[PDB]
């Protein structure tokens, strides 16, 4: 009547299995359902593959940069 | 919480400072992927830092070997070509993402209270870029690196009491010669150290205020840390500019470039067109538009002068231009008159571009000398659409 | 499912908070075990006498 | 630098239990309405500027170039 | 040309290569920023205000 | 401790195919 | 001069504008004003009652939130919304006029900026 | 679902393992890009590699 | 205290953390000269960053050009004698310094807990000076400078399986030609800026653990405030430190060097007595002592461990010297072991010095070896001598 709690307090004092979250941008899966946990970790597997690939790439090109030069190669007979 | 035993060594005092301001900094959690362009002018730094230490071991600063020096890094040595064009298109991808981060800032307004400290240490990040760039440009010894060179050093003389004197100095001699190239290539080399700390400076102080976000209110209500939140958007920004800078390294290496650079300069010939790289065209368009020379000068100084002014004016209590549609339109008027002058640099000086560089100027010129105007009549905004 | 909720006031004076894991059914011979590994994370106390 | 307490109630949900990329897709002739509608006065003031331009020198180019060339 | 460009056809190669690996990096790099931030962008909140 | 030693021991294999994977010593490696 | 949206149609559609943008994000044009910024809307801010700064909070917080998310209110809420409804200009020019006199008449700064 | 958790369980269980074949992936990924790109190459520019003019080796 | 209004600039926070960890740090009241010796190396490191810099504005890193281009600056050059003299000597007195920075930490035990970290960051700043003043030394391209190079790079085929890819590609092409010129020139120029950063690290380190006095007790009931005191104290070393390197610029500024580094470089012929810089002597003695190659670059790798392993030591509870009679003794007998190994160096392979060589080396590892069981008679000391 008089008071009109307020809306915090109202979810605080009563909590309800029916929870609603934004679901904008990311839609919720059905509440039994298992989480595909595995299909990330080996999208990020990819993801990882790449990113060894090229730091190997620019390590070896720096390195092997600063290394012997074709005009001294073919100098020395 | 007494730290009588160890928990976590991010806390502990090897990797506290690190810690704190790299992995549990909080910033606010509407950012955008317009501030990953600020994480990312650090990264093409560190590239250029790499690169040019590996080309330098490879450069002869001399004026008889030079040239012939860069093209032994181009063929002879193994990669060479793929580190002369990560360093060049790499100046060109710092230049373009630091214009980013620039105009990314003048849009929310970044430079507004309190981070005047911030603002301004960019600006002279900009100064020792733009320096840096030149004196590194002059170092393969082309046509264009030797008259752009000339011409822009030449171009000191303007000052009334000493001019003559300052361009002996500067030049080593009477001409630009050996001596300014090896000068110019010394002066290069140290010169990225002191971007480094600059940038830390930089870093430090925005650390020190927090950064701003797209709405541009107070925003330390909502805030998460940086790791992991920030890291995975800033990863997504550094794998496209890395497709970016991998298209314009392997497909378009020279498109950015200006093909009478590969002609070993002849102080006895002038190339018809002197023009210095795309990313000092405005400034030069600037200079040019104003006459009489020593002018000219006084614009490119004045132009500083504003961009340092821009943190210090009138109230404007709103500062993103989200909710300022007449600062947002004039955004992007001035964004339109950049582009429109960088255009005008690379053109010649017959008509009607002289008179299209003198308008373009005169209107980059007005966006400083109207935003203050607006401050001061959008403070009374809230007593007029009032709904009482 | 696998979720959390937080009921943010700063009004009181000490912050509480649950977090768990799935455990197991009556039936389930794992229950056991799940009754020792309780055991050895045990409670402690402000006042209890164990101290350090 | 200090954070302000503001007392919500906040409803999270783990990331592995709901799908990832589909919004991007989702819901789009709306989104590129908005992005559309909301923008134009912006792109009209970016691109309008730069047309008129490069339209005025290519006029006055050719204009000069039939007038000196005898 | 050649003369002016020998690196042409490993310099082509190399790029495509890697033109590829990192679109397929980017892909993956975008699934984990849509991953880890997906529990706040599908967040509820209760702020007890309205207007 | 022997979960350790084979943890350590997992690592150290980890650590050599890197190794390996970085220097590409194929031609190398007679035995 | 001073025009306000009923003597100039510009002004109208500016004051529209301004509603229409508040509105979407759900936030009065008083929330704007930055504590950091003047120092002045600071020593305004502590002298306000505690369930208006707190309701200009959560409104920030809500703002900012759906400005992570990139969406905006309901059209229920946004029909609710009353921007322009302001709580801090009479407090903020009260504490601009105390400032003011202070300074004319000797005085120090009660409250300075650091540097930076 | 059922093929993702099973390499899950036979090769996300150890982080050593998980590196190694991180690693492994990364060598053979690379090795079959090379060899997808270089058989493009081969189909696109087709009569022009060094080993195909007619008269290589009668300069003498 | 609400620091509503600012009082002090030095308290803001644009001078804060300079305003504690400069002025306002506090230090134990009864320092000594050898904390300014540390400040003194600060202030060589830089006198010769700066010289460098200078001079590589006049150096020309290719063979052909490198030796006339440092006569150049000697002769040429306006004022240029004075910026070559003061690169080289400044190079001998950094290391000077350094050596009684190192030799004050050993009398004092200044490696003891909890400044292990400080210790370890100082072997490491060791290092880069060590290969920053090497690969310096080439630059010059003389006699010794060429023949220097060529031994010191060539005895790292002593490792088991890599060691001669390993020479190889750092020669850069079968020898220490132009290729291995230019490479030491960008490493020369880049590593005395990774050289500042470990000396801020350094700096950091002792400041999170205070700093030692010469008694080695707990030193926070009586401290005092760097400045002036200690600035005062720096200054006056600073002016004598000016003196002495004045005396050895002017008037003695070839006796710390050699006469073959006059000579142009000739591959063919071979100076009869080829031995680093003064300062590289003892490690070249130990090197040259124990036979073998392959153990002479172990026994490098076994010196920097032992320095390295110092800190981590058992006991050793009483730290300074004043308190330690015989650790006292055996460190004197230390330094002068030092001194007389890096007289060895200089001095031919033939006999005696051979033998006087394998007994200096093996006495400075015996100095290591035998610290720690000090340490444990000198714990088991207090229950022995107690006078009741
Ligand atoms: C610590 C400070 C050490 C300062 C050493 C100065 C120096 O190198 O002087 C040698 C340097 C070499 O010149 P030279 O011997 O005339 O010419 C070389 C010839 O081959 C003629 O040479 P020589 O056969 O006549 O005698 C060569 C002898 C020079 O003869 C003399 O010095 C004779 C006595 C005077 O060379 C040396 O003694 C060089 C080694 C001495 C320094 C060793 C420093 C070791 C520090 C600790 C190292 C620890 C390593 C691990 C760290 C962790 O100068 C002199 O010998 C004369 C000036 C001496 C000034 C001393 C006072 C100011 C310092
Ligand atoms: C306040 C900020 C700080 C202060 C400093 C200023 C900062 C400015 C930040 C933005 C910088 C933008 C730089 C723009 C560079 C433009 C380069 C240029 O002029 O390229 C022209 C070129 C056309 O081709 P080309 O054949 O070379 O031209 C004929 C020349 N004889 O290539 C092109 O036209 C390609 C596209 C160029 C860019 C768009 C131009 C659109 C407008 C031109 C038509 C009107
Ligand atoms: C070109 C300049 C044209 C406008 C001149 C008057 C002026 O400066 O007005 C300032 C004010 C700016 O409003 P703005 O900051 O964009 O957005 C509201 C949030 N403060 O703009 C206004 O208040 C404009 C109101 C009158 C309409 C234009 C006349
Ligand atoms: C051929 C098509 C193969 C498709 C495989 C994945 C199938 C799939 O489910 O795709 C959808 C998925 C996004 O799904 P989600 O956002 O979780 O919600 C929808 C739930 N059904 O979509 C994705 O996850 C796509 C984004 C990730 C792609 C990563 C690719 C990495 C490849 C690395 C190769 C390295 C080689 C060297
Ligand atoms: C002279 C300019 C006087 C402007 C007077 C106030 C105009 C306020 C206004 O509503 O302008 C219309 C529009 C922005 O308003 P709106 O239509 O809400 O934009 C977002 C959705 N389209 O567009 C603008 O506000 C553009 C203003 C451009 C000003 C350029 C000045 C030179
Ligand atoms: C020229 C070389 C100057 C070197 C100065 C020392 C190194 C930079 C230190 C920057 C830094 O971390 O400053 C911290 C400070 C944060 O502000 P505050 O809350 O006062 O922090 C006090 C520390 N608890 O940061 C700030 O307040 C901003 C400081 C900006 C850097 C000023 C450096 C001196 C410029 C003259
Ligand atoms: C080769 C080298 C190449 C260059 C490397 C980078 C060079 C960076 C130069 C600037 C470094 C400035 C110092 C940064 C570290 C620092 O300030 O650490 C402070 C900390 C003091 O200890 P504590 O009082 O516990 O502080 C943590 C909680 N307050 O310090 C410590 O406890 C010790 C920190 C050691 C360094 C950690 C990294
Ligand atoms: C030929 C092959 C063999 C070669 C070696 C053979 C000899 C080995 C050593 C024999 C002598 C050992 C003497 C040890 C007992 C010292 C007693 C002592 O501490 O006496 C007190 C005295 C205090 O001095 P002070 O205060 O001036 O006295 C006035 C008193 N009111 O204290 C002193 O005077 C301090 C004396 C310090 C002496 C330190 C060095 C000798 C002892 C350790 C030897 C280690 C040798 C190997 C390592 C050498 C260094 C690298
Ligand atoms: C310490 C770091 C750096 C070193 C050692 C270095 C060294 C060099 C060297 C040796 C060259 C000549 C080789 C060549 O022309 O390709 C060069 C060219 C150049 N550098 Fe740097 N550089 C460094 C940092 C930078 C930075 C930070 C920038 C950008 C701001 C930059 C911009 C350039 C440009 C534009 C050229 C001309 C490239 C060309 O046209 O060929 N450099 N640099
Ligand atoms: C070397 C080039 C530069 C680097 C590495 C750099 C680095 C950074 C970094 C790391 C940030 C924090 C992350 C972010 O907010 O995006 C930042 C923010 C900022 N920078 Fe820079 N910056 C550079 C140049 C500039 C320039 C030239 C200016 C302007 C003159 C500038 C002005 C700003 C501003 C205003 C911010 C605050 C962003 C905000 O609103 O939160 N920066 N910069
Ligand atoms: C670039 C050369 C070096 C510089 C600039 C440097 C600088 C400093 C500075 C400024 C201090 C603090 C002031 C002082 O106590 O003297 C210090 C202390 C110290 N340094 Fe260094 N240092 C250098 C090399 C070394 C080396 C090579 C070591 C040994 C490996 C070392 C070990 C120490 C120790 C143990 C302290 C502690 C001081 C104490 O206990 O009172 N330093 N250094
Ligand atoms: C970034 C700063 C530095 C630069 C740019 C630099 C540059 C140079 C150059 C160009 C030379 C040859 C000029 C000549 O022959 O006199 C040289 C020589 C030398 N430098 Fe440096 N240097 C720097 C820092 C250092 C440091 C920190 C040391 C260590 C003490 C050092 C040790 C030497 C030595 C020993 C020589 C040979 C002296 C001689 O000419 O006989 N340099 N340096």
């Amino acid at each position: 009547l008089i008071p009109e709690i307020p809306a915090t307090v109202a979810a605080v004092k009563n909590p309800s299995s029916k929870i609603i979250y934004d679901e904008h941008n990311h839609e919720r899966f059905p509440p039994g359902d298992p989480s595909k946990r595995a299909f990330a970790y080996f999208v990020l597997t990819g993801g990882r593959f790449v990113y060894a690939s090229l730091i190997r790439l620019l390590v070896l090109k720096f390195v092997l940069s600063m290394s012997a030069s074709k005009d001294v190669l073919a100098l020395a007979s | 919480t007494i730290r009588n035993q160890r928990f976590s060594l991010l806390k502990e005092p090897i990797s506290s400072t690190l810690n704190q301001h790299l992995i549990d900094y909080p910033t606010p959690s509407n950012l955008s992927y317009w501030w990953g362009f600020g994480s990312l002018a650090g990264i093409c730094l560190v590239i250029q830092i790499v690169t040019g230490v590996f080309l330098a071991m490879h450069y002869t600063p001399h004026v008889d070997l030079a040239f012939n020096s860069v093209e032994h890094v181009m063929r002879d040595v193994e990669g060479g070509w793929l580190l002369r064009y990560m360093h060049a298109n790499g100046a060109s991808m710092f230049f373009i993402v630091v214009y980013l981060h620039i105009f990314r800032g003048l849009y929310y307004a970044s430079y507004s209270s309190p981070r005047e400290f911030v603002w301004c240490l960019g600006v002279v990040i900009f100064l020792l870029m733009i320096v840096t760039a030149f004196t590194g440009y002059v170092l393969p010894w082309g046509q264009m690196s030797f008259w752009g060179a000339t011409v822009i050093t030449s171009l000191a003389s303007a000052i009334p009491v000493v001019g003559d004197t300052i361009v002996t100095w500067l030049w080593g001699g009477f001409s630009v010669d050996n001596a300014t190239l090896n000068r110019f290539f010394s002066l290069h080399y140290l010169l990225p150290f002191l971007l480094v700390g600059a940038s830390l400076l930089h870093l430090a102080a925005l650390h020190q205020y927090g950064s701003n976000n797209p709405l541009g209110v107070h925003s330390e209500m909502d805030q998460i840390s940086f790791y992991p939140y920030f890291y995975v958007k800033d990863l997504v920004g550094w794998v496209a500019f890395a497709i970016f800078f991998s298209i314009w390294i392997f497909y378009a290496p020279n498109v950015l470039g200006h093909p009478d650079n590969y002609i070993p300069a002849n102080p006895m010939s002038t190339p018809p067109h002197i023009v210095p790289e795309w990313y000092f065209l405005p400034i030069y368009a600037i200079l040019r538009s104003i006459p009489d020379k020593s002018g000219g000068v006084a614009a490119i100084a004045l132009v500083f002068i504003c961009l340092l002014a821009l943190p210090f004016f009138k109230s404007m209590y709103v500062r993103s231009s989200s909710f300022r549609p007449i600062y947002q339109g004039i955004f992007w008027l001035l964004l339109a008159d950049c582009l429109l002058l960088g255009w005008i640099g690379c053109q010649p000086v017959e008509a009607p571009f002289v008179t299209i560089g003198q308008i373009s100027s005169f209107v980059f010129f007005l966006f400083f000398a109207i935003t203050p105007i607006l401050g001061r009549v959008g403070r009374g905004i809230p007593n007029s659409y009032t709904t009482d | 499912t696998g979720s959390e909720v937080r009921m943010l006031d700063d009004d009181i004076p000490l912050a509480q908070f649950a977090v768990a894991f799935e455990g197991a059914s009556w039936k389930d011979p794992d229950s056991i075990a799940l009754m020792v590994m309780q055991a050895m994370l045990g409670s402690w106390n402000k006042t209890a006498g164990g101290g350090k | 630098k200090q954070i302000v307490p503001v007392k919500s109630v906040i409803y999270a949900l783990s990331p592995f239990q709901q799908k990832v990329m589909t919004g991007l897709w989702k819901d789009l002739p709306t989104k590129i309405h908005h992005k559309v509608s909301e923008n134009w006065i912006s792109a009209t003031l970016l691109l309008g500027p730069l047309v008129g331009t490069y339209a005025y020198v290519q006029n006055y180019l050719e204009k000069e170039k039939l007038h000196h060339r005898y | 040309s050649w003369a002016a460009e020998p690196e042409m056809e490993e310099r082509k190669l190399m790029g495509f290569k890697w033109i590829f690996v990192l679109s397929l990096a980017l892909l993956q790099a975008a699934y984990y920023r849509r991953l880890r931030w997906s529990v706040l962008k599908s967040r509820k909140l209760v702020l007890d205000v309205v207007n | 401790q022997p979960a350790d030693v084979k943890a350590a021991a997992m690592w150290g294999v980890a650590a050599a195919t890197g190794g390996l994977y970085l220097v590409q010593v194929s031609i190398l490696v007679l035995p | 001069s001073f025009l306000d949206p009923k003597k100039n149609w510009l002004a109208a559609q500016h004051m529209k504008s301004l509603v229409k943008r508040l509105s979407k994000y759900g936030l009065r044009y008083d929330d704007l004003y930055d504590p950091y910024y003047d120092l002045d809307v600071k020593e305004a801010l502590n002298r306000l009652p505690k369930e208006v700064v707190d309701a200009r909070h959560a409104r920030l917080k809500r703002a900012i939130d759906l400005s992570m998310k990139h969406e905006y209110l309901p059209e229920d809420l946004q029909a609710m919304q009353t921007p322009f409804r302001g709580y801090l200009q009479d407090m903020l020019a009260l504490v601009k006029r105390e400032r003011a006199e202070r300074e004319a008449l000797g005085g120090l700064p009660l409250y300075q900026r650091s540097i930076p | 679902g059922g093929i993702f958790e099973s390499l899950y369980k036979v090769v996300m269980r150890r982080n050593s393992v998980y590196v190694t074949f991180v690693i492994a992936g990364a060598f053979l990924g690379e090795r079959a890009v090379d060899y997808g790109i270089h058989k493009l190459w081969e189909a696109n520019n087709v009569g022009k590699r060094y080993e195909d003019i007619p008269v290589l080796g009668q300069k003498l």
